[PDB]
């Protein structure tokens, strides 16, 4: 099982990052699910949204505290918010970010790779809208989700550019 | 420890710190202000605190850079800039 | 539960999605609707629909209260209509008087539950309290493991409630955000299936000038005993509709949710751990881990809490060396969950004096992590060996706070 | 400026309208009073335990019971001796006033207790998701009212909760504006200083719940009243005294535009049709109030 943890602020749709990685992994043929943390969402407020991956139906109904990776959608959050807080030594954080990983100086021993993505967003959609693109990133990153299912699943459920720069700048 | 109750402190929401909810942060142009006092007015978060001078001056500790105070002063006192 | 074989025709929807999805494909005539966190998706869901012009011969009621919309679904049942609303905690606490009134009157009006806790302080968080309070009301109760058997618990629901043995309002209750904000696989709901499956509502009697009845008499000591007596009568009716309807969903759906209980590794458990709702999938995770490690763990999952299935639950617990029983609610003053205190009492006069114990957990929202779900077990074996220690307790307090 | 009796912290959006709106009636009020707060926005923002963003005596009970919790307030006070000039403020979104809370506001009106009630009015229950209440203006879209194939949003008028709280014998009921702050103050001290029931209803834009950015919210306000879809009065003993005249009336059309809950209404076949209806009760209102 694989577990995944977004980062963002209220308004920034990490719900809607966490729903798409979920629709994608399960177009791969991974069981999957999503959610965001239980709460109200306050405009620009921090808040966190949730996946899991796993070949097997997903019966834990538990909190995730523990992710294989993180997902920041807003590089201001790493001044408040611990977003490598309970990574695994072998994981990787993605951050929205013009800077370069090591610029940044988080303590973890977790890969922590960069895009820039609010450029992206800005160059081929027009709108600052992060939360599909930096799925693009995530792939690329990772390799757990195909980046043509992530493409299927944003097109389904309503860009693409965006996500296939994105992936290939991570 | 819970209270019972359990009653809360008054102005206790100090100890929370929403300055971390910026994206964009105000910023005086004190050169520009004619001190009609609008901004202080407006913030709802009661972060632009009041001076002897006349002047006023923000609490970076909680402001969440809305940007009401800049769209409301009727001198262009206030610059939002990125953080 | 979700079937795994199913995996071709699943989508990757939220949980409140294919709950309102299933109730449109139910074909209610009447919906009402009160927001009420974590509700929402459910009933905006549902609005939605009716703002696209899917649900045919329906109407949908933006009510004032919940107290409002239970008490249009009473007009609108004893007219002949399906009736259909979801609500939680504060919500369902403040319908308790109509909750009552509408179980007595013999309507069969359905609701999703979306287990919330309850004031003070108020907390938006899942808790079991808000419907294990209306336990007396004389509804039917079921409680949903996951997505798949929350949404088909609807149209099982509204077959059950509305059999003519039966006539009793039914609440299907789901986990609050762990189901109701969830996105995970599921086979939504299939309209010609369901058309099938589930016979329009066909009411003996209605409101209707060209055949005038009375409906919602005053009964006096002469009388009142008997209508008491038949509400009692239709639960044990319900009992083997509960398990008739599970059976038919299965050999038409290909769905089978175990009708009144459901064991897990049950037959030669040692130690049997009792819960209800969605808990039920952490504790199968952490089953099969025990039993990985050759562990005689095993669950009893009940489906349905009203009607009661004292005769099941007795079967189903007497090979067991101890029982350890979680509830997510608390009679304050009793120390005691009430599946605790059911669970107790059925098995009272019985020959079996196994010790049952109880925990209390999930107050207000807090997570249940397989870690503190290995705590409960430990504790319980030893109870096997060595006998209790204590008889309930909450399972996670923090002695920092008092 | 006046002292407000609310602290930063808060958990509001970026532009909060509740935060503005309970800081305005503060400053209005002073610091000898009690608050009666039901379940909200407002609530939920300022009391996450064990914090308080109140600086004055604050409860909540349920959401339904403002109007009786205050009762109780004002009858333990004379009961106790401790009335003094205290003021017993109840204040509350147009949810809890409108809808579920309007039995107990009756209630409590009818009676003649001297309390104040102040109306939050963002047109939604914003606290659960932006879902429609009577507050809800005609073809605003909400989660419980969206647009769709066959609907332009809420086909119903927004109910008039002033009028209603008039026809109940309150001595004194007010319309007023986040908008217009010093307005708001004016109106919510005169109200909280008459002896009897008084009610504030306060036109209060929420950027969430509306679809604004957040730096906007008093410049909605204000187009909402020079649009004339916010009429600005006073109701002294259910007789109008005072209006807010508008020389320079905007159409509506600048106002809706401005919303993301209005969209549909610029998308969709028969949207100008739409706006002309609420053209019409922007007329309606200009001709009935004397704007
Ligand atoms: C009896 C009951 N029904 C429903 C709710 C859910 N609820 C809590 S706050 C709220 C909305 C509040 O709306 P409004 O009063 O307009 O305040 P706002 O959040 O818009 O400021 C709702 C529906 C509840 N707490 N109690
Ligand atoms: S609103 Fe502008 S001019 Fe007025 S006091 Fe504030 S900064 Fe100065
Ligand atoms: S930006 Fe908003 S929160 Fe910050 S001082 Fe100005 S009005 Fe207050
Ligand atoms: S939704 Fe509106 S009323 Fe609620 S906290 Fe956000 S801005 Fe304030
Ligand atoms: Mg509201």
């Amino acid at each position: 099982m694989k577990e995944i943890r977004i980062h963002g602020r209220g308004g920034q749709g990490s719900v809607t990052a966490a729903e798409m990685l979920s629709v994608a992994a399960f177009e791969d043929g991974k069981f999957s699910q999503a959610f965001p943390a239980f709460g109200v969402e306050r405009r620009g407020a921090p808040v966190q949204a949730f996946t899991r991956l796993s070949d097997s139906p997903i019966r834990l109904r538990s909190q995730i505290y523990t992710p294989d990776y993180v997902i920041v959608q807003d590089a201001t959050l790493l001044e408040t918010v611990n977003v490598a807080s309970g990574i695994k030594d072998d994981g990787i954080i993605i951050i929205n970010t013009k800077e370069k990983p090591e610029d940044l100086k988080l303590d973890t021993k977790a890969r922590v790779m960069t895009v820039d993505a609010t450029k992206v967003a800005m160059d081929i959609i027009g709108l600052p809208i992060v939360n599909t693109v930096l799925l693009g990133a995530f792939a690329g990153a990772t390799g757990e989700i195909n980046v043509e299912s992530i493409k299927k699943a944003v097109k389904d459920r309503f860009n693409a550019q965006a996500i296939q720069k994105a992936y290939e700048l991570i | 420890a819970v209270p019972i109750g359990g009653t809360c402190e008054p102005g206790s929401t100090l100890a929370n710190k929403t300055g971390g909810w910026r994206n964009f942060r105000p910023v005086y142009i004190y050169e520009k202000c004619t001190k009609c006092g609008i901004c202080q007015i407006v913030c709802p978060d009661m972060s632009v605190l009041p001076r002897e001078d006349g002047f006023f001056e923000y609490n970076y500790d909680y402001c969440k850079g809305c940007g009401i105070c800049a769209n409301e002063c009727p001198a262009d006192a206030i610059e939002m800039i990125l953080e | 539960p979700l079937n795994s074989a199913d995996k071709a025709k699943m989508v990757v929807v939220e949980g409140s999605y294919a709950v309102a999805h299933a109730a449109k494909v139910s074909r209610p005539n009447v919906i009402s609707a009160y927001p009420i966190t974590p509700q929402t998706h459910i009933v905006e869901d549902l609005s939605q629909f009716m703002a696209d012009g899917e649900i045919p011969n329906c109407e949908y009621i933006n009510v004032e209260s919940e107290f409002s919309a239970i008490s249009a679904l009473v007009g609108a049942s004893a007219v002949g209509a399906r009736t259909y609303s979801a609500t939680t905690s504060q919500g369902l606490l403040l319908m308790h008087e109509v909750l009552f009134n509408a179980a007595g009157m013999r309507l069969p009006i359905v609701m999703t539950v979306a287990n919330r806790a309850v004031s003070a302080p108020i907390n938006i968080w899942n808790d079991h309290q808000d419907s294990i309070a209306q336990r007396d009301t004389g509804w039917l109760q079921l409680y949903a493991e996951d997505v798949q058997e929350a949404a088909d618990m609807v149209p099982q629901i509204f077959k059950i409630a509305e059999d003519k043995d039966v006539l009793l309002p039914g609440m299907a209750c789901m986990d609050g955000f762990i189901l109701s904000h969830v996105y995970e696989p599921v086979v939504l709901l299939e309209q010609d299936l369901t058309d099938e499956f589930l016979p329009k509502y066909e009411p003996e009697y209605v409101l209707d000038p060209k055949n005038p009845l009375t409906f919602g008499a005053f009964a006096d000591p002469s009388t009142y005993t008997e209508f008491r007596y038949l509400q009692e009568k239709a639960m044990q009716a319900a009992l083997p509709k509960i398990e008739a309807v599970s059976k038919e969903f299965a050999e038409i759906y290909g769905r089978d949710h175990g009708g009144l209980i459901d064991g897990y590794q049950l037959e030669d458990a040692e130690v049997v751990i009792m819960a209800m709702g969605s808990l039920v999938g952490t504790l199968k995770d952490v089953v099969d881990r025990y039993r990985a490690k050759g562990e005689k763990i095993g669950i009893l999952k009940v489906r349905s809490f009203r009607p009661f299935p004292k005769m099941q639950i007795r079967k189903a617990l007497a090979n067991a060396n101890a029982v350890v029983v979680l509830d997510k609610n608390i009679s304050i003053g009793t120390n005691e969950g009430a599946l605790f205190t059911e669970t107790k009492a059925c098995m009272y006069n019985s020959r079996c004096d196994i010790p049952i114990i109880g925990y209390t957990l999930n107050h207000g929202g807090r997570d249940v992590s397989v870690q503190l779900v290995e705590k409960i077990i430990e504790e319980t074996k030893k109870v096997a060996k060595s006998g209790i220690t204590v008889e309930s307790q909450f399972a996670d307090v923090k002695e920092e706070l008092l | 400026a006046p002292k407000t009796y609310l602290s930063p912290g808060h958990r509001g959006c970026a532009g909060c309208c509740d935060a503005l709106a309970s800081k305005f009636m503060l400053m209005g009020a002073g610091p000898d009073t009690i608050v009666i707060n039901p379940t909200g926005c407002l609530e939920v923002m300022t009391t996450p335990f064990p914090e308080s963003a109140w600086q004055v005596p604050w409860i909540h009970s349920l959401f339904e019971n403002g109007g009786a919790v205050a009762s109780g307030v004002e009858a333990a006070l004379k009961a106790l001796g401790r009335k003094g000039n205290t003021r017993v403020i109840g204040v509350g979104g147009d949810g809890s006033t409108m809808d579920i809370g309007i039995r107990s506001l009756s209630g409590a009106f009818e009676r003649g207790h001297d309390i104040t009630y102040v109306c939050v009015d963002n047109e939604a229950y914003m606290n659960t998701g932006i879902q429609r209440s009577s507050g809800t203006p005609f073809d605003a879209s909400t989660t419980t009212s969206p647009a769709g194939k066959v609907s332009f949003g809420n086909p119903r008028p927004k109910k008039d909760m002033p009028a209603i709280m008039a026809a109940h014998g309150s001595p004194y009921v007010a319309t007023t504006s986040i908008g217009f702050p010093r307005d708001m103050m004016r109106k919510v001290k005169k109200a909280t200083e008459i002896v009897g029931p008084t009610y504030i209803h306060s036109h209060a834009p929420c950027p969430t719940g509306w679809g604004f950015d957040g730096s906007k919210t008093i410049e909605i306000a204000k187009l909402a009243v020079e649009t004339c879809l916010w009429p600005m009065y006073e109701m002294e003993n259910g007789e109008i005294t005072q209006v807010r005249k508008v020389k320079d009336s905007r159409p509506v059309e600048e106002y809706l535009r401005a919303q993301k809950r209005f969209k549909h209404l610029f998308t969709m076949e028969g949207g100008e049709e739409e706006i002309a209806k609420i053209q019409a009760a922007a007329d309606w209102n200009i001709k009935h109030y004397g704007l």
